[PDB]
RNA sequence: GGUUCGUUCCAUGGAAUUAACGUAAACCCUUGCUUUAUUUGUAAAUAUUAUAAAGCAGUUCACCUUUAUAUAGGAAAUGAU
């Protein structure tokens, strides 16, 4: 709740898990660089024994939201999760209804 | 009696001239400079792929904005003096043309006449001269700083932001590590 | 000397040399290549995909925001139109209907065409015109006999101040007010609807659009004559009619169609095929040895060598005065241009651009209503009808048999399908429309 | 705050709610009302010359005014919507409505959308063929020969661009020397 | 629509928001026959 | 006050009606590779002509267009949003693209024919290059010693960029090219 | 080595070079004297320096042994100099000056005047004519820029009668119903 | 009533004449051929794999059989292709 800004900054579908994964995108931004530290301090072998594991406490209080597999793609017209296509962000079906109006560039309805 | 009559033939000879347009004229006109700022911004020994990798430099810090000469010479005057007031950023303007229509339409808005000596030293020292800090060879392994400059000096994907909030949580833990 | 690795590119020279072989085969005429922009909106190609995943998403954006832009109307407070207060909600169709936008990307700037049926001018400008010539007439004689009067004494000049033209110019206003109000309703009124397609209002919607595609965007509005030339107009019209509870549908589909006007023609012509015979008018069965060389080296006439001649014998060429043979140039601030520009005849040239395109003349159309479009206030099941006029077959294809480039690898390039979604107080209905062109 | 209310408080107020003439004009703004004291001298002499002058031509002021009201007449006709109408169906503005005569008929002036699209490619065409032929002469004077390099161009850089484009693969430089 | 009436609005020009105004008719077209939201609880259930 | 009887057209105008002229390389050491990319062929197979006659005019051989194997994108979709999954259609994006290699070029002159195809760039057209350029040893003194030269070129072009005496909103100048440079390019 | 095949060059005759220059100097001759200075009297300055560079750029040897007819289709219908700027067939030209930020549409008051200065440029040469006044209800601005004639996005018009749609239709309904 | 892969085509009916959609045609891949282009693909090369833009091609010609004389069909490794 702390991430979710107090001004809506999303001008695609806005929805309840459209606007947490958005919130999730924007804390790991910050915290990368933070939280590459800890996972190359707990894989260096050649630190002391309790320097990694204290970046191995602190990585595990890190907030939900920093940590990255949280994050999945999402429909930025119908705010699924279910069958996106990353080069559209998209569901495979507004991907076809838009794909035949030609609203997407270059793709064509395959025959051969 | 409401009756119109219908468009006369000297009405319709001059709608013509409206809808369909008038025969204009067309001065050819091609110089290098007509092409400066299309040009490839190229690192080559030529000094004109110089040139236009300094001006590439100054579309990056003017916004972003590609290098259009043809389309118009208007913009958004409210936007542009937020940016060189309120936010205190360089601002580009493709012409001097583009310039001169953002401080007649504005009431007193005054811009400088180019930037300034540090901002144009800053610019060629990188973009053009390419003036890097070689990662130094680090022997040992041991060496956690030393080493990490290596790697985060040997790759554009690690801004001098992003080395700073690794180095600030790295240092923290070598030193929450020891007797 | 030279380099050594300049040597290791040279070597690598396996060049096939171009050979000039002559044709020993007939060849026909080229399909018909529609244009490119028709096939997908937004005609574009980036080598960073990351600048192209969001284009179908400001297409909805930016439509909405044009439709908006020519919507565009004065406050009624500016040209005393004395609002009359009233909580319904108007529907006014006297307006600019827009279609889809059509944008031609670059890595410098981006062309947006939109095609529009101006309906408001059509009404402004006849209303204006009924304005007695006699109104200019007399008018300018109160400039004269009020000069005559207040700035002289006895029944421009140097003892003449702008302080005193100040209260001269309130006397007129005093006596002609509710007369220069109606002129200036309708002047301001038409110069808005002018101002909407020109630059004086169109690089504050730039601004607003080029935020979306970072680049500076070109307009190309085209100014439709009749609204059945365009689906997307067509579609929204018939929607519009149709939001009024009292809508008469199959009535209102019908005053469409008797306003789509078919040409004549023969339909056993029209469906007859072509039979394939070789066209020896082509430029490439003409000359089937394309080197200059062969051509001008007295192959069969004599004194044909100069190319300027072979060409004139080929193209249609404007500057030639009597068209072949002949260009006679006189021998011994304005605007720069030739001596003979006013001389040229584009008469037959507009015949040939005009004739080398497909699918001008309108030959099919097709409505379908489908929803709830009741007029009783309860829950009933719902309606759908259907009308049409001609028909969407791609004759060129169909009938003659010549080959033709389908859109998008299924759709015909001849027709333009569009969907218009709105809804009654009792529910949601949409409006299809099919138009072809022959 | 709470349900909203309409907002009726919108009117333009007009300057003069009657035509007045020079004569009666002058006399209400020659009232002492809100003027300053050397401008009223203005209106003074203004209203002097006006009273000093015929019978006859003030006459000819009053008609010509109402010359103009005659010329002006058709123009704030309300015109009646046609029985049959269907632009002027529900048009509640009263100024746009006309006798909608021959306003939808076809004068074989226009073709259709995907036909402009094969006019605006022509009109394409011509933009290039008129820089193909008098701006592309002009890069010949500016243009160098090639030198084939001498003995101590060793190495072989490339650069590679993309046109006006911001791609990451754009900063890479090659070299090979032998 | 709202960066655009305000961009235009100083020209004296304005434009209706067919998406908004269709919100507020439908909205007290509840309240006229008593469907609208209640009042909004601020405190605990007690 | 005489009529004199033009034997010819100006070759500027014939030359629209030949097939673009080709210069000849006499080493034939490549100094460009232009590859333009999109999904249609009349914008790809005109601009194709129109840089290859651009190219003559500057004395750059060109040889081309190359027709490169197309890309081909495939995407099979259900065409229900729903449970029926036993219906489904295929979709492509097919990339077709042409590379012109020029050969046998001056530098500059390379970059004039560069800087000409991308001021009039054709709609719906994609163009990367590979410029290739030799050097002698010691580029870190050639780099420098390039300074003033490229001081001077840039004398008239400084007035396009204008900013408040110490603009504080760039802060680290570095960093602001870097991060600005993912936000115009979208991430990367 | 050559970039081409001497096959179609030797049928001709052209064998020896010589040969091969007295095709073009028969065949494509330059330009005279009397020709370079009538051509010159006709197109301004500038339309002229862009042909005396191109007869210096294409050389007349490479017409002969490379020089080919395009039947591309993309090759222009029909011959014409491009020199203009044409109505219809030509993009609309933009030769106008920018508009102004800091303008805004006229008031009974500034109409007025507008008005007045407009009754005087054309008392300037009774009254206003159909010219006149039809050019102050389509061309004379109501904001104040001063008369600015901006230069319209509005997509050049057809013909009156458009061939190949001219010809083909009857007016379904008749104005006497 | 015939014929056709086919409401295809022909003939005919003391009622027919026509329009739209599907069908057909056309389209994409593939096949032979012509022209174009030769890099990042090709040993060489006078151009022949590959790559890919456009154009041509079929049941076309030959042979056999054939109703109401109107519309056609057959033969399938030993006619051409
Ligand atoms: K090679
Ligand atoms: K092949
Ligand atoms: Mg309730
Ligand atoms: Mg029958
Ligand atoms: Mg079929």
């Amino acid at each position: 709740s702390m991430f979710r800004a107090k001004k809506l900054d999303l001008g695609c579908f806005t929805n309840v898990r459209v606007l947490r994964d958005h919130s999730k995108r924007k804390a790991f931004l910050e915290a990368e660089p933070e939280r590459q530290a800890l996972r190359y301090v707990i894989r260096n072998t050649t630190l002391p024994a309790r320097t990694r594991a204290v970046a191995q406490l602190q990585l595990t209080q890190m907030h939900a939201y920093t940590r990255p597999t949280q994050i999945r793609n999402r429909c930025i017209l119908g705010g699924k999760s279910r069958g996106i296509l990353r080069d559209f962000k998209m569901t495979r079906y507004n991907f076809r209804m838009n794909a035949l109006m030609g609203n997407i560039p270059g793709v064509k309805k395959a025959s051969w | 009696d409401d009756y119109d009559a219908p468009p006369t033939e000297e009405e319709k000879a001059f709608l013509r001239g409206l809808e369909q347009g008038k025969v204009t004229e067309y001065v050819p006109k091609l110089t290098p400079d007509t092409l400066l700022g299309y040009g490839p911004p190229v690192a080559t020994d030529a000094a004109l792929g110089k040139v236009e990798s300094a001006m590439r430099t100054m579309r990056i810090l003017g916004g972003g904005l590609p290098f259009n000469d043809q389309s118009g010479v208007t913009s958004d005057p409210t936007a542009i003096k937020h940016r060189y007031v309120h936010e205190k950023k360089p601002v580009f303007f493709s012409s001097v043309e583009e310039k001169e229509w953002v401080r007649e339409s504005l009431d007193k808005f005054a811009v400088s006449e180019g930037p300034e000596k540090k901002t144009k030293q800053k610019i060629l020292e990188t973009s053009v001269l390419g003036k890097y800090e070689e990662p130094k060879y680090v022997e040992s392994l041991t060496e956690t700083v030393k080493m990490v400059e290596k790697y985060q000096g040997g790759t554009f994907s690690y801004a001098p932001s992003d080395a700073d909030k690794f180095n600030k949580k790295l240092n923290q833990l070598l030193a929450a590590g020891l007797p | 000397s030279a380099s050594v690795i300049f040597s290791k590119y040279i070597n690598n020279n396996n060049n096939k040399l171009i050979p000039f072989k002559i044709k020993n085969s007939d060849l026909g005429r080229t399909r018909y290549f529609p244009p490119i922009s028709k096939e997908w909106k937004n005609s574009i190609y980036v080598f960073n995909h990351n600048n192209l995943k969001n284009l179908p998403l400001f297409d909805i954006n930016i439509n909405s925001l044009i439709k908006d832009y020519f919507n565009l109307q004065f406050k009624d407070k500016i040209l005393f139109k004395k609002k009359r207060l009233s909580k319904v909600k108007v529907v006014s169709l006297n307006k600019i209907y827009a279609s889809k936008a059509e944008i031609k990307h670059t890595n410098t700037k981006a062309i947006l065409t939109v095609y529009t049926f101006n309906r408001e001018k059509i009404s402004l400008y006849k209303k204006i015109k009924k304005l007695k010539k006699s109104f200019y007439f007399v008018f300018d004689k109160i400039i004269s006999f009020s000069e005559r009067v207040i700035l002289s004494g006895v029944p421009v000049l140097p003892w003449i101040t702008e302080s005193h033209v100040n209260i001269w110019r309130k006397i007129i206003i005093a006596s002609l007010y509710k007369e220069l109000i109606l002129l200036r309703k309708y002047k301001l009124r038409l110069d808005l609807n002018k101002y909407k397609f020109e630059e004086k209002l169109l690089y504050r919607l730039n601004n607003l659009i080029m935020k979306y595609y970072n680049k500076k965007v070109e307009f190309n509005i085209v100014n439709m004559r009749s609204f059945l030339l365009n689906s997307d107009i067509l579609t929204k019209i018939l929607a519009l009619k149709l939001k009024n509870r009292n809508a008469r549908v199959i009535k209102i589909m019908d005053v469409i169609l008797n306003k789509a006007n078919l040409p004549k023609i023969n339909r056993v012509q029209e469906k007859a095929s072509l039979i394939k015979s070789v066209d020896w008018n082509l430029l490439e069965n003409k000359f089937k040895n394309l080197n200059l060389s062969f051509i001008l080296n007295d192959a069969s006439y004599a004194e044909r060598n100069n190319l300027s001649e072979l060409l004139n014998k080929l193209y249609y060429n404007v500057l030639l005065v009597s068209q072949k043979g002949v260009w006679a140039l006189r021998s011994p601030a304005q605007p720069k241009v030739s001596s003979f520009a006013k001389a040229k005849k584009y008469a037959k040239i507009y015949q040939i651009i005009f004739n080398s395109i497909n699918y001008k003349n309108m030959g099919g159309l097709r409505l379908e209503i489908k929803g709830r479009l009741t007029k009783r206030y309860r829950a009933d099941r719902s309606l759908f009808k259907v009308k049409w006029k001609g028909g969407l077959k791609n004759l060129d294809s169909s009938y003659k048999g010549l080959s033709s480039v389908n859109m998008r690898g299924y759709a015909k390039p001849n027709v333009e399908y569009s969907i218009f979604t709105s809804k009654r107080r009792i529910g949601a209905f949409a409006v299809k429309g099919w138009v072809s062109g022959k | 705050e709470g349900v909203p209310v309409p907002k009726r408080e919108d009117d333009a107020k007009l300057e003069f709610t009657r035509p007045y003439n020079p004569g009666e004009f002058l006399s209400e703004k020659l009232r002492s009302d809100d003027l300053q004291d050397w401008e009223r001298e203005r209106y003074e002499r203004a209203l002097t010359s006006w009273e000093q002058t015929p019978d006859d031509l003030k006459r000819g002021w009053s008609t010509m005014i109402r010359d103009i009201e005659q010329a002006a007449a058709p123009l704030r006709r309300v015109v009646m919507p046609r029985r049959s109408t269907f632009w002027y169906e529900e048009e509640k503005d009263t100024d746009l409505i006309t006798n909608e005569d021959g306003e939808d008929d076809f004068h074989e002036n226009d073709i259709m959308s995907l036909g402009h699209g094969k006019l605006e490619e022509h009109r394409e065409f011509r933009e290039y063929a008129r820089i193909a032929v008098w701006e592309m002469p002009l890069l010949s004077k500016y243009a160098k020969p090639f030198v084939p390099p001498t003995s101590e161009e060793v190495l072989r850089f490339r650069y590679t661009t993309y046109m006006g484009e911001f791609h990451p693969a754009d900063r890479k430089v090659v070299v090979e020397f032998c | 629509i709202r960066e655009l009436q305000k961009e235009f609005g100083t020209l004296g020009l304005e434009v209706d928001d067919e998406v908004d105004d269709d919100r507020l008719e439908h909205l007290a077209a509840l309240r006229a026959r008593d469907k609208g939201a209640p009042k909004k609880k601020r405190t605990a259930p007690s | 006050e005489q009529e004199v009887i033009m034997s010819r057209m100006p070759r500027s105008l014939e030359a629209l009606y030949l097939q673009p002229l080709r210069r000849e390389a006499e080493y034939g050491v490549p100094s460009c590779d232009l590859q333009l990319r999109s999904y249609s062929i009349r914008n790809l197979e005109f601009f194709c002509d129109f840089a290859l006659r651009a190219a003559y005019y500057l004395g750059l051989p060109a040889f081309g267009p190359v027709p490169l194997p197309r890309m081909i994108e495939r995407w099979t979709v259900p065409k229900s949003h729903f449970i029926f999954k036993k219906s489904q259609e295929n979709f492509e994006r097919v990339t077709l693209r042409r590379l012109i290699q020029i050969k046998d070029g001056h530098p500059e002159t390379v970059q004039l024919w560069l800087a000409f195809l991308q001021k009039h760039a054709y709609y719906g057209i994609g163009m990367k290059a590979n410029v290739w350029e030799f050097s002698k040893l010691g580029v870190s003194k050639a780099m420098d010693e390039s300074k003033s030269e490229v001081e001077k070129l840039l004398e008239t072009r400084w007035e396009h960029l204008s900013h408040v005496s110490d603009m504080k909103g760039v802060g680290n100048f570095e960093d602001f090219l870097a991060k600005e440079r993912l936000r115009i390019s979208g991430g990367r | 080595r050559s970039r081409f095949k001497n096959v179609r060059a030797v049928e001709m005759g052209l064998t020896s070079d010589a040969k091969i220059e007295s095709f073009t100097k028969k065949k494509f001759a330059e330009y005279t004297e009397d020709e370079k200075a009538a051509l010159a009297h006709n197109y301004p300055a500038e339309h002229m320096e862009a042909i005396e560079a191109a007869e210096a750029a294409i050389d007349p040897k490479d017409l002969t042994i490379q020089g080919r007819l395009r039947v591309d289709p993309y090759r222009m219908p029909y011959i014409d100099d491009f020199s203009e700027i044409q109505p219809i067939i030509d993009k609309r030209a933009r030769r106008s000056a920018p508009p102004s930020h800091k303008a805004r549409f006229m008031d009974v008051d500034e109409f007025t005047q507008d008005l007045i200065n407009w009754a005087d440029e054309i008392r300037r040469g009774t009254g206003p004519t159909d010219g006149d006044i039809l050019s102050y209800i389509l061309e004379r601005s109501s904001m104040t820029d001063n008369n600015l004639q901006a230069n319209s996005s509005l997509a050049p018009a057809l013909p009156d009668k458009v061939p190949g749609v001219e010809g083909k239709y009857r007016n379904a309904i008749d104005p006497a119903d």
